[PDB]
RNA sequence: ACUCUGGUUCCUCUGCAUUUAACCGUGAAAAUCUUUCGCCUUUUACUAAAGAUUUCCGUGCAAAGGAGCAUACAUUGAGUAAAUUUUUGGAGUCCCCUCGAGAGAGCGGGA
């Protein structure tokens, strides 16, 4: 997935659920990573087992503490050139017959 | 299409009754597959027969020395 | 079937010559050499 | 510099601003990241430390060793950077 | 009616920049980063052409001719014709150390 | 004042912009758009409504385009041409999602699978009927005939491929057997087009003998499958592969005609009731808008006609 | 290097090294001479002629009008396109005669 | 090559027989600069 | 892993070359209208300046198609391949007190 460039560029910006070694669950839009497997989560939230949700900001997680992560939700989401022809209204000219 | 009802003149027979627009004829623009139109000249000229240009050709698919067309 | 062999041959020539790369659209701006 | 990864670049853009970081021992430090390093050592100023029991105290300067930081909450404008 | 009063260049649109405008406008909230500067010179030392290099780096679309200085901060037409700078003009840009 | 029947801006429209002889044209199943192409190789997209402006045009073909069909979900357009290639165009991107290239001679006719995996039946002047799959470079099936094939369709279940050709008789192949299960016999000249009924019970097939013949392709029929014959249209010396199409209500059938007239037939009586002038040359293709009584016709006169009708 | 440095302040075109090519009618070989000034010693006739050539140059530059963007009227291509014209390579005295 | 009709036109120094672009070295440019001399000005012009 | 294309040169077609300080042209013609000086037993052709407009000799780039000369599949637009303190070679397990059926948490204590 990651590092395979054709694949890695598509796995960024997924909403991913991150599990840390202290047992925390973070959730956020995973949109940068590092060779040390640090990860940067945009619009992050945390879930703590007991479940309770807290809203965080842009959260940088030091890679050393990640256990695992999984996809939670899709990235957010949203030819075109021509004009050669024209299409005035018209009518049907009657041809000849035998 | 439904035809005009009633008799037809005895005054003006087989040349004059036909559909026309210019002084002799119905003239209308046409477009064809140039290459195939070129083929059909060359067959009539060299051979004596051609495949019938008309719309609604009916059974008259070929026009020429029909003995050659069938043979 | 021999007539279909002939018809196959005729069709090959006709479509070959009709579509032929020497005749496609956008062609014969012929150079005055 | 050499091409260090994007999370470390974003950490240096975070130097202007307030950041909130949690250490491996559990204390939460909020303060203004005055220097950061590519090993992610952090120097905070005007710091408030919040202990794991919820007590808090002010600290004028804090140095945290990079490998003892669990995560940092960075400011939102860095998402534009 | 369309009086040709034009005495200065004014750009018909916001030009492209490497930085987002939103990051510039957000950084404005943070004086612990931003700097203010004036560039001051004898006549026809580097000063205007040097800012054209800062323009060229941040903008990409910024055309500099191979023959002559673009002098983006010399917007007035008297300054274009005289080519000395005649009035101050300000720039604001995001740039990396 | 006069009766109106569609959201067209006028009860007929003349679309100008083509320079090549237009050999094919089809509506998007959503009814928003139509696409048309031929010897110009450029595929022109048109809006169905308002000014019907030519909002998009796709190049990329370099041999003239024989036939062109939308996928059922309207996500992609499948088209094939005399560049021996089958090209699938993504409608949002306007780009070639797949360029199938295993044909050895001109590809003339194409039909996408209605549901399930997207499959493209194709028939060619090499005599092979081939079914491609979006997921593989190699085709799934190649069925080889001794004589050139110039029409193709799936059945509705997308498990029988019907191909017609120079033989006049029809090689209909069943994709679990890889055998001809039956042949349909009545055509005296080559088959210029085949179109599957909306319900899938029937096909119409058009042939150079100047008849359209309606065939029952349901699994059981107790006798001859010939349901009826339609006549009135004509095929000229151009020997074009004049197409055919069904009305989405099945009550009406159309075929291209060399006499410039847009023919419509009533399915049961085989009589004509629409004979619409206005073209100046061979009407190579005709189709119905899938939701509204608009007729599309594409002709050798470089013009595309849209018009509305009283489908009764 | 010594020659390359000297070229940097050669008069145009010699300060270039890569250029688009120009028509022989457009290279105005003597024009720098009348632009710069009369030599102190040259008599009445030549001094007056320098002023008159400057006048022509100043009127040419003053009136100008930039060229219109247009479809170029290629007219010899329009002749060559028709059947009536043929092309051949010829010796200028033959072509002149 | 100096007195050829279209000099260099069939060579890497000019784009081709249309004869629309050129790119001379310095050994070439300094030589023809030196030959041109009798026609050229002396000036570092703009202030004069 | 995918579609995507041979170099070079030349011809012809199409589009744009208005934000002019300024310049498609580091060169420089002619005509028309309107207006102002001088020739004249008449008109043109003129003198020499302004403003508005055309014509003409050229021009730039991009894209498309084709045609010729020497010939090669890679590669463009779309995307791969380091155990000694700060991450990628374990300061980890277990055993008590607290809340609680349950299983986790307390800068909890300890081997
Ligand atoms: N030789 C050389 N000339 C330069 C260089 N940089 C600028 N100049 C020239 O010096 C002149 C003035 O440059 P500007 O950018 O207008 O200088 P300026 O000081 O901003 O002008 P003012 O501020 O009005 O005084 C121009 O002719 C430039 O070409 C340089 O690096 N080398």
């Amino acid at each position: 997935t990651i590092s395979k460039n054709n694949k890695m560029m598509a796995h960024l910006n997924y909403r991913m659920k991150i599990i840390l070694q202290d047992g925390r669950t973070f959730i956020g839009f995973f949109k940068a990573f590092d060779k040390h497997m640090n990860i940067l989560l945009a619009e992050c939230e945390e879930h703590r087992q007991i479940e309770e949700k807290r809203i965080l900001g842009l959260v940088l997680v030091r890679g050393e503490h990640i256990v695992s992560m999984t996809v939670d939700g899709p990235p957010p989401r949203d030819g075109g050139a021509g004009g050669v022809g024209q299409a005035k209204p018209g009518g049907r000219g009657m041809p000849a017959m035998p | 299409f439904k035809p005009e009802s009633g008799p037809v003149n005895h005054f003006k027979s087989e040349q004059q009754r036909s559909q026309k627009n210019t002084l002799t004829g119905f003239v209308e623009p046409a477009h064809l597959n140039e290459f195939h139109f070129n083929r059909q000249i060359r067959s009539f000229d060299t051979l004596g027969y051609a495949q019938n240009p008309t719309a609604e050709s009916g059974t008259t698919h070929f026009v020429g020395d029909v003995k050659k067309a069938e043979a | 079937d021999s007539i279909l062999e002939e018809k196959s041959r005729k069709w090959k020539q006709l479509q070959g010559k009709r579509y032929s790369e020497k005749k496609k659209f956008g062609m014969s701006d012929t150079q005055k050499e | 510099m050499t091409s260090v990864g994007v999370p470390i670049k974003i950490l240096h853009e975070a130097e202007g601003h307030m950041v909130t970081l949690e250490t491996v021992t559990g204390e939460v430090y909020r303060g203004k990241l005055s220097e950061a390093e590519d090993n992610m050592n952090c120097q905070l100023a005007e710091t408030v430390v919040t202990f794991r029991d919820g007590r808090s105290h002010q600290l004028d300067n804090v140095f945290i060793r990079g490998n003892k930081i669990r995560f940092m909450i960075l400011p939102d404008m860095l998402k534009n950077a | 009616p369309v009086s040709k009063k034009k005495f200065q260049a004014a750009e018909r649109f916001l030009p492209e920049t490497v930085y987002k405008k939103e990051y510039l406008a957000d950084l404005m909230d943070c004086p612990h980063i931003m700097r203010n500067v004036a560039i001051a010179g004898h006549l026809h030392h580097g000063k205007t052409t040097f800012l054209d290099c800062l323009m060229e780096q941040t903008h990409p679309e910024f055309y500099r001719a191979e023959d002559a200085d673009a002098r983006f901060t010399d917007i007035l037409f008297i300054e274009k014709q005289r080519g000395c700078s005649i009035k101050s003009q300000p720039v604001s840009i995001v740039a990396q150390d | 004042t006069a009766q109106r029947f569609s959201n067209l801006m006028a009860p007929t429209m003349v679309l100008l912009g083509h320079e090549g002889e237009i050999y094919t044209g089809a509506f998007s199943p959503d009814g928003t758009c139509l696409a048309t192409s031929g010897y110009d190789q450029k595929i022109f997209f048109w809006n169905v409504y308002g000014e019907c402006e030519n909002f998009s045009t796709i190049k990329g073909h370099s041999g003239a385009v024989m036939d062109l069909k939308f996928t059922t979900d309207s996500s992609s357009l499948v088209s094939c041409g005399t560049d021996k290639s089958v090209r699938v165009w993504d409608m949002e991107t306007g780009t070639c999602a797949r360029r199938f290239r295993t044909h050895t001679d001109f590809v003339n006719a194409v039909h996408p699978s209605r549901r399930g995996v997207t499959l493209v039946a194709s028939a060619s002047d090499d005599g092979t009927c081939r079914v491609h799959d979006m997921r593989t470079k190699e085709p799934v099936k190649t069925y080889t005939n001794r004589y050139q094939q110039t029409a193709v369709t799936f059945n509705d279940s997308s498990d029988q491929v019907i191909s017609g050709g120079i033989d006049n008789v029809l090689k209909v192949w069943d994709m679990r057997r890889d055998e001809i299960t039956y042949t349909l016999t009545g055509h005296r000249d080559t088959i210029t087009g085949i179109s599957l009924s909306p319900s899938g019970k029937f096909i119409i097939s058009n042939s150079m003998d100047c008849t359209v013949r309606q065939w029952d392709i349901r699994p059981f029929v107790p006798g001859q499958r010939s349901v009826g014959v339609f006549a009135g249209h004509n095929h000229n010396f151009e020997k074009n592969l004049l197409k055919c199409s069904w009305s989405p209500c099945e009550r009406f059938i159309t075929a291209g005609s060399s006499d410039r007239f847009l023919y419509v037939w009533e399915t049961l009586s085989k009589k004509i009731v629409y004979k619409l002038p206005g073209h100046m040359g061979s009407v190579n293709c005709t189709d119905f808008h899938p939701k509204e009584p608009i007729m599309l016709s594409c002709g050798s006169d470089k013009r595309v006609f849209l018009g509305e009708i009283d489908m009764s | 290097t010594a020659n390359g440095l000297a070229l940097l302040w050669a008069p145009r075109p010699f300060n270039l090294r890569s250029g688009r090519t120009r028509r022989a009618v457009d290279v105005p070989l003597v024009k720098s001479w009348y632009r710069e000034h009369c030599p102190a010693g040259m008599p009445v006739k030549v001094r007056v002629s320098y002023q008159k050539l400057l006048k022509v140059f100043v009127l040419n530059a003053l009136k100008h009008r930039p060229p219109k963007p247009q479809k170029r009227r290629y007219l010899f291509r329009s002749f060559k396109a028709t059947k009536f014209f043929q092309t051949t390579t010829l010796d200028w005295v033959e072509a002149g005669l | 090559w100096f007195y050829d009709h279209k000099p260099l036109a069939t060579t890497r120094f000019v784009n081709g027989p249309t004869y629309r672009k050129w790119a001379f070295s310095i050994p070439q440019m300094s030589t023809l600069y030196r030959l041109a001399n009798q026609l050229l000005t002396d000036l570092v012009d703009d202030n004069y």
